[PDB]
């Protein structure tokens, strides 16, 4: 009621080397399209 | 439309205007935390980027539970004989945190649901 | 699309022309400057309404008794009139003000009496279309 | 662990990050000061609430008119919002506001109109981290 | 054309032209640089002067190796058994780096990737 | 990298940067002394510039 909220992502620390290392950089990592592009980096959302 | 709607004009327009002078609105920003981690029993064939985040409060985390279907199968040391080379698989599967009370193990492996029926029989005698 | 409403946005609208690099130095930053906000349509829109004031008002003129430095003068009391330069005007005054400030030359097509060259250059007030932040905590700071 | 009972504490929330030495020195050590507030996660949390909320509120004011002073004035009145500069404010009125002092200044991209680089520089509340003392009987002391 | 375009001379002319005086604009320059070596594992048939060169960046370095086409046909001491007159001849295949892994020399390599197998069929004991 | 990570340019740009001026940064240099002499019953075949030099604390003189 605080205005607090949580998600759940579920990802492993191996799976997430995986996305890491294929992508060819950082800012094209599926991670960061779910915390930076979907969120912060959009006009009308809110940032993690 | 934010606009606000007046009439066309007349000898006598009249108006309705809150003085909020130049003051800038603003928008409360929410606290949003993400929790990222192996909450399943195997990793998903979905890549991460298609893979969607879950929103989670107190009125819904059982539901959140129960749609992300909880599954374990795993083999432990079957301790009902007296053999080093006899072992036990077990299917797991959780709706909510009660389902994970011994209640709903035994009631979920049939090596020892019978041995509970066994007791309660006993009991009855 | 402004995410989870029904609200759109055009953040800014620049037109197909893409901006000339100048050599870096005071007179270059300053071609660059002017060229760029060519490329850019809120600004044009205002030179567009302009040359078509002009265009009208003067036809209106044409066949009156002026020297050189009548429309000099003539020329800048109109001009005026769409000029906002106050110390800091409101934004509603801005809009309907767009700009800043004018200046005006007149000279005389030699060999051709009567005919006029006349130059109009305007600065019109900017818009604002991004900004870099630099964040710092700091000890022993003067207090604001 | 607190000893003897079901409670439990962080004492501290440092980062990864280790801090930097720099020379003995006036500057050198308003350098570790600076350095130091930034390698601990209660002030980072400070500066990153910041940044999410000019990025936010900023984008709003695209495509308004604004000169560079404009920016100056209305960013400073945006962060007085978060500032308790009181000879003693209570630990309540610190706590939801955290700074202390805060300093912007506004530049202008040259040979880019319309567009600014803005310096915040801010002073938070400090937390109580450690102490050393020196315990000293004495005869003669001035009575308190 | 870059001229700029204007209408048929009247009484009154309106143009407008960029204040840039007689600033000479100019272009920015890449520094570009050019990787010479032995990619592949044997010399091209085309000479120099005819063989092209390949941009490459972030976002299609695999793509370059997959049109690349890497082979490597050499041979290796086949400690497989126990003698010294036995030899590996391998027939090696690359579309990306993930190519070099020992996952793939397996899966490339019949006398090891039937070991593999059976590493897994022994697994499943 | 100790260079900093920032996000691809738009439109509005914030970045986190420590206010160290152009203070140098330094490391601080331990006292180490060479304790050189006969620890041994013997002198030993291996040459000078081959024996290696032993790290010695309260933590593990014994050892």
């Amino acid at each position: 009621r605080e205005n607090n909220k949580v998600e759940i992502l579920h990802v492993t620390k191996d799976e997430l080397l995986e996305d890491f290392e294929f992508a060819p950089e950082t800012a094209q990592s599926g991670l960061y399209k779910h915390v930076y592009s979907a969120g912060y980096g959009q006009f009308g959302g809110e940032p993690v | 439309s934010k606009e606000g709607s007046v009439a066309p004009k007349e000898r006598i327009n009249i108006k309705y205007i809150p003085a909020t002078g130049d003051a800038q609105a603003e928008v409360e920003l929410p606290l949003k935390t993400l929790v990222v981690g192996d909450f399943k029993g195997h990793a998903e064939q979905t890549p991460l980027e298609e893979r969607a985040t879950v929103t989670v409060d107190k009125n819904n985390f059982e539901a959140v539970m129960r749609e992300s279907e909880l599954k374990i199968t795993a083999t432990v040391k079957n301790k009902l004989t007296d053999d080093e080379n006899a072992e036990l698989p077990v299917e797991l599967n959780f709706k909510s945190l009660a389902d994970f009370a011994p209640d709903a193990v035994a009631s979920q492996v049939p090596e020892l649901k019978k041995l509970i029926e066994l007791r309660e029989a006993l009991v009855a005698l | 699309m402004r995410k989870g409403s029904d609200n759109a946005a055009f953040f800014s609208a620049n037109s197909i022309q893409k901006p000339k690099v100048f050599p870096n130095t005071k007179e270059g930053k300053e071609a660059e400057t002017n060229y760029k906000l060519g490329t850019q349509l809120p600004y044009m829109m205002i030179i567009n309404r302009l040359a078509h004031y002009v265009k009208v008002l003067q036809r209106e003129q044409i066949g009156a008794w002026k020297e050189r430095q009548d429309l000099e003068r003539e020329l800048n009391s109109w001009i005026k009139q769409y000029v906002a330069d106050q110390e800091n005007p409101p934004a509603d005054v801005r809009s309907r003000r767009p700009l800043r400030a004018a200046r005006i030359e007149v000279m005389d097509v030699e060999g051709n009496p009567g005919w006029y060259q006349v130059s109009l250059s305007v600065r019109p007030h900017f818009k604002y279309m991004g900004a870099n932040f630099e964040l710092s905590l700091v000890g022993r700071l003067d207090q604001a």
